[PDB]
């Protein structure tokens, strides 16, 4: 079992190299240039940030409440890496009995990471500011549950392997046309900075950037796929990396282009604007496999 | 400018828009959120250098 | 691809007409070292005869008259009509 | 169109050295670009500019390896460029050792010094006070 | 230009490309046929149970 | 094994915390209603969970009348929420 | 030994590569500070980012005038900074009070409150001269941390 | 001449209402917002690599204080104290003395960079054109002692920049 | 002599707007594409 170690270390490198792409794409979106002084094209900075932030940079304790502050990174980094396990990359690491149920649960358990960090500081201004950020993460997981339950209702069971077979010639973007717009906004939930923004600082957002790639690959299975081809696993993986990274650029696009929504009006986007639309689609997606025969 | 026969102006005052716009914030903020206050300062353009006199 | 021919079609397509007037825009008609040494012109002075400071008073009429101790301050500020170039 | 842009990049690598030439420029400088050279400078600075390129194109003033005794190969700042910055790098049009030379005064230093920092031979203040003398003698 | 941006994508075309290849190429070593079977429902597990009963006592996936 | 996959992720996560600490040497009741609405909607989603799972075998005329009914009352609850919800 | 000396270079290079600042406004200098973000004189070309992050930040750049009212305000921020910290006095006010040196309300140039490592001399500190607030700082990192 | 801002509800019936309703049901203006940023990415970044490329400047620029001298040696400054009186920061300090050989010149001449707002009055108030502002940025220091310029000793080290100064002053006489 | 010559031709935006409709306005057309994508999607 070397595969688990082949889904942690190169995965953490993808999180490390994200900081460059976030600085370079947003850079070219702002007419400035990316990192260049560091390496050949600034490629030696993700390792340079790792030596800077971890080794010599210390932590001045605000209070250090015994069990917490050291427990919150375990709920952050640990739960972000467990999400990679059931992903249907050609043949997944120990394929689950139900795929998306494990996907939705560990993402909803990732809410504690920002909750325990709110308890980590003694100051009241920190926790009230923390609960406001929890309120954003807590609300958009209702829509995350609804859109998933309407996409699967079209085709496939909870297994992630069956979501590849349904997209043999046609993507799920076209039958779920309003849901494709809806799921893209609802993915901006785990402090994505594009809708609204609130141990050490370093490893805390290493889990937050990992969740961005996680949702980028999750969009690339639920809505993309093109084919499978069991004969050659290479042809799928090359095609998947292009599809996943094109959605990764779009998260660096919304963050670059659009300002903060005002927290109240972001909560007015849900319940008043999003939830009447998604439930009407949820009603519509119940009737579709009954109107025309298609219940796999 | 208040001036004498000498070359030195004894007290001059420039009442910059800072004192005018910051006086309005007692009325501008009534029945508005925390994030609304951020929008008020920018659109009025309360440059903090204005508050000198 | 970094070729200008194909890229200029993309930037023109995605919202509004571009092509001309670049982001950098410092290619042509940017004069370095300004110009050959010029001669600055003189005003109503410099030329001699009838250049007295008796005529060019400057700081002379300055003394404030103490007054007294229906009339308007000015004819009332009449409103101006809407712009001919753009109504709204 | 794409083949023409790729051929321009390959010719740019062939211009400034080659496999060892372009790699030395990419590591030391921010970006490698080919252009016409001015050449003439005290302590071998390249100053290869003249190209149209983009906005404010007095490009590539490559720093000399060890100007006075600093060994500037891996780390180099704007401490270089002896009296030529006003023409070949910033304001004027004509090249300092090619078209318009600075007039001799026999007072200005022939060798230009590096940036004054925490290293020895740094700046220090003093006063011109002769002081009020005190007289006491047996 | 894109001689700076695309190397940032090409490095992601290696590290994010690893988990797809590593999970696929590992079945060469685990199985003599490059395949691992998932049960999902008790019927396919019983087929795997009798596959271990036939010919190869220890190995799960074996021909005949 | 699933436990082998879980523990390896958590042990390396705690290992990074060891590097993070040992290696260096030198109010508002309105937000409560959000949590109330969330938890009450979760259970309706939990009841609407077996939709692409139970429809494969069961009768469609009996299910469709009940499946929409849960989403109706999920919207009827929101219809009561619209009449004076809050400033947030 | 030789192995330890080369390892200390790598720790110094980690800071020489990337420096994340908490830039203080409260000045006319603050506009020239914002000209670092301006594409013509790019600073994100280095390992420097305008994300600020007040608690995380390394090199606080004190731009311009420091009054007696803001004097205890900047000091408590400096104490909350992590141990590898540098202070850049940006502008003539931050150096020793360009103007307002003889005024009652202005502290005479930062050093009386917070120790300064690199001085930036110019009133409007030109984005040319301000890149000595980064590159000269990066040059000055030798440290010679032997033991 | 009276412009207006508000359009006062452009929508009336069917055609003018539904398209305004379209940018709220679906997005479109988000795609239109995406379009301007898309064209902005493809156009070349206007960036200057500082140690190799330099930003554009003027023939008459103020930044570095250095006192000039005549072509045949001899200190150009006269110790009028004129530049002291004009100085708005009151930065420049000056003590005058005869040089025992008839000529009236300088002894103490400190222009501290702790003060001075680089206004360039001393450049324009000097009748002999002693202080000419050299186009320099290379003077960032570790200490105050290293920063504030001493009695001519570091200012006559501005002779190393006098090759630019003599060329840049050719825009000053007969102004620009 | 220092003087200024007027090069006036394209002065700029004298209350002029470049906000023009692009890639086809909605109204009824984009809805026909939207519902059309659904009908092609389900079939
Ligand atoms: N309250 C008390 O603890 C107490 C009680 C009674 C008497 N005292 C006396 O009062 C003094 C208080 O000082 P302290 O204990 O507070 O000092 P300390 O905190 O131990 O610090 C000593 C500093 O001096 C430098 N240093 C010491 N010996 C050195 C050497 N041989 N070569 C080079 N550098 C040297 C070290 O720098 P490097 O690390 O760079 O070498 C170190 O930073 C002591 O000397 C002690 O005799 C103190
Ligand atoms: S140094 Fe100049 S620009 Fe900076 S704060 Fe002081 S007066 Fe303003
Ligand atoms: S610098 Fe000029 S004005 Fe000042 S004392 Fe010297 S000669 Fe006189
Ligand atoms: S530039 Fe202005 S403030 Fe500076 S020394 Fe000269 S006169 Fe004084």
């Amino acid at each position: 079992m070397i595969n688990i170690l082949m889904l942690i270390i190169p995965i953490l490198l993808a999180v490390a190299f994200l900081t460059l792409v976030e600085r370079k794409v947003l850079g070219y979106m702002q007419l400035r240039k990316g990192p260049n002084v560091v390496g050949p094209y600034g490629l030696l900075q993700p390792i340079a940030d790792a030596i800077k932030l971890f080794i010599k940079e210390p932590l001045r304790p605000a209070t250090s409440s015994a069990s917490m502050f050291i427990l919150a990174p375990i709920m952050a980094l640990g739960l972000a890496l467990t999400m990679w396990i059931p992903l249907p990359m050609p043949y997944p690491l120990i394929n689950m009995n139900l795929g998306v149920l494990f996907m939705l649960a560990m993402s909803s358990l990732a809410v504690y990471s920002i909750l325990w960090s709110g308890w980590a500081s003694n100051s009241k201004y920190a926790l009230i500011g923390a609960l406001r950020a929890v309120a954003q993460t807590i609300s958009y997981e209702v829509t995350l549950a609804i859109i998933l339950l309407s996409v699967l209702l079209m085709s496939g069971s909870f297994t992630l392997s069956t979501l590849i077979t349904t997209q043999e010639q046609m993507w799920l973007i076209l039958p779920a046309w309003p849901l494709a717009m809806m799921w893209f906004i609802s993915t901006l939930a785990e402090t994505n900075r594009a809708p609204f923004d609130l141990g050490p600082f370093a490893l805390f957002f290493m889990a937050e950037y990992a969740n961005i790639i996680m949702m980028n690959i999750f969009t690339a299975i639920l809505f993309l796929g093109t084919s499978h081809n069991p004969h050659m696993p290479e042809l799928y993986t090359i095609n998947f990396t292009i599809k996943s990274l094109l959605l990764t650029m779009s998260f660096l696009w919304i963050r670059a282009s659009y300002p903060r929504f005002r927290y109240d009006q972001l909560m007015h986007l849900l319940w008043k604007n999003f939830l009447p639309l998604t439930l009407a689609l949820c009603m519509w997606h119940v009737s579709l496999p009954i109107l025309t025969s298609g219940i796999p | 400018l208040v001036s004498d026969g000498s070359s030195r102006p004894y007290r001059c005052k420039i009442k910059a828009p800072g004192f005018a716009h910051l006086a309005g914030l007692d009325k501008m903020s009534k029945g508005h959120m925390l994030a609304d206050v951020v929008a008020i300062i920018g659109t009025q353009d309360i440059v903090f250098g204005e508050v000198d006199r | 691809a970094s070729a200008t021919r194909f890229i200029q079609w993309l930037r023109n397509w995605a919202s509004g007409r571009d092509l001309q007037a670049k982001l950098q825009l410092r290619y042509q008609e940017i004069s370095k070292r300004t110009q050959p040494p010029p001669k600055l012109p003189v005003g109503p002075s410099h030329k001699l005869s009838n250049n007295y400071y008796c005529t060019r008073d400057g700081r002379r009429e300055a003394m404030p008259p103490s007054i007294v101790m229906a009339v308007s301050p000015a004819p009332p500020i009449k409103r101006w009509e809407l712009s001919q170039d753009e109504p709204y | 169109e794409l083949l023409q842009v790729l051929k321009r990049g390959l010719q740019q690598v062939s211009g400034h050295g080659g496999l060892r030439g372009y790699l030395r420029v990419l590591f030391r400088a921010n970006d490698v670009r080919v252009g016409t050279l001015v050449g003439e400078d005290k302590y071998g600075n390249k100053y290869y500019e003249d190209n149209k390129q983009f906005f404010g194109r007095h490009r590539w003033v490559i720093y000399t390896t060890e100007m006075n005794g600093k060994n500037t190969f891996w780390d180099v700042d704007g401490s270089m460029v002896p009296p030529e910055w006003h023409r070949w790098l910033h304001c004027m049009t004509d090249d300092p050792p090619t078209v318009k030379p600075p007039t001799a005064r026999k007072f200005i230093w022939t060798n230009h010094k590096f940036n004054l920092s925490g290293t020895p031979q740094q700046y220090v203040p003093y006063s011109t006070t002769r002081k009020k003398i005190q007289e006491w003698v047996p | 230009m894109w001689f700076e941006v695309l190397p940032g994508i090409a490095v992601m075309g290696v590290c994010l490309f690893i988990p797809g290849m590593a999970t696929a190429r590992i079945h060469r070593f685990s199985n003599g046929g490059k395949e691992k079977r998932v049960a999902h429902y008790p019927y396919q597990w019983y087929l795997m149970e009798r596959d271990r009963r036939v010919s190869g006592v220890n190995r799960s996936y074996v021909s005949k | 094994n699933l436990m082998l996959a879980l523990l390896t992720n958590f042990t390396l996560a705690t290992l990074l915390v060891i590097i993070a600490f040992w290696l260096p040497q030198l109010f508002s009741m309105k937000f409560f209603l959000v949590a109330i609405t969330f938890l009450l909607f979760d259970l309706e989603i939990a009841l609407l969970l077996p939709l692409p799972w139970a429809s494969q075998t069961a009768n469609l005329n009996t299910m469709l009348t009940m499946a929409l009914f849960l989403i109706i009352l999920l919207a009827v609850s929101l219809a009561y929420e619209w009449t004076q919800k809050g400033l947030e | 030994e030789y192995v330890v000396a080369k390892l200390d270079d790598l720790i110094n290079w980690a800071r020489r590569s990337s420096l994340w600042p908490m830039t203080f406004g409260l000045a006319c200098c603050a506009v020239e500070m914002m000209h670092m973000a301006a594409p013509r004189y790019d600073m994100d070309r280095f390992g420097v980012v305008f994300r600020a992050s007040p608690r995380q930040s390394d090199v606080m750049i004190v731009a311009g005038t420091l009054t007696n009212k803001m004097a205890p305000a900047l000091r408590k921020v400096y104490d909350q900074m992590p141990e590898p910290r540098y202070v850049v006095s940006m502008g003539s006010c931050a150096n020793g009070g360009g103007y307002y040196h003889y005024s009652y309300s202005v502290v005479r140039g930062c050093d009386r409150i917070v120790p300064v490592d690199i001085y930036v001399p110019g009133c409007p500190p030109t984005a040319e001269a301000l890149l000595y607030g980064i590159l000269q700082l990066q040059k000055k990192i030798k440290r010679e941390k032997r033991l | 001449t009276y412009k207006y801002v508000n359009l006062r509800e452009p929508s009336m019936d069917m055609k003018s209402v539904t398209d305004r309703a379209a940018q709220t049901l679906l997005w479109t203006e988000l795609i239109r917002g995406l379009g301007m940023t898309l064209s902005y990415l493809f156009r070349e970044p206007a960036t200057i690599n500082y140690p190799f490329e330099k930003g554009p400047l003027s023939p008459r620029f103020r930044g570095e204080h250095a006192l000039r001298r005549y072509p045949s040696g001899e200190e150009r400054c006269i110790a009028c104290k004129l530049c002291e009186a004009v100085c708005p920061a009151q930065a420049i300090t000056i003590e005058a003395e005869p040089r025992a050989d008839g000529s009236r010149r300088t002894t103490r001449y400190d222009i501290d960079m702790t003060k001075c707002i680089y206004c360039g009055f001393c450049q324009e108030a000097c009748p002999v054109d002693a202080i000419v502002e050299g186009p320099n940025f290379e003077f960032s220091t570790e200490t105050h002692e290293e920063l504030l310029y001493n009695k001519e000793k570091l200012l006559n080290n501005g002779d190393k920049w006098e090759a630019e100064i003599a060329a840049n002053i050719q825009a000053d006489y007969l102004y620009r | 002599v220092k003087q200024d010559m007027p090069p006036v031709g394209g002065y700029g935006p004298i209350d002029y707007k470049r906000n023009l409709p692009r890639r086809g306005l909605s109204g009824y057309s984009m809805f026909a594409v939207g519902i059309g994508a659904l009908l092609f999607g389900y079939w």
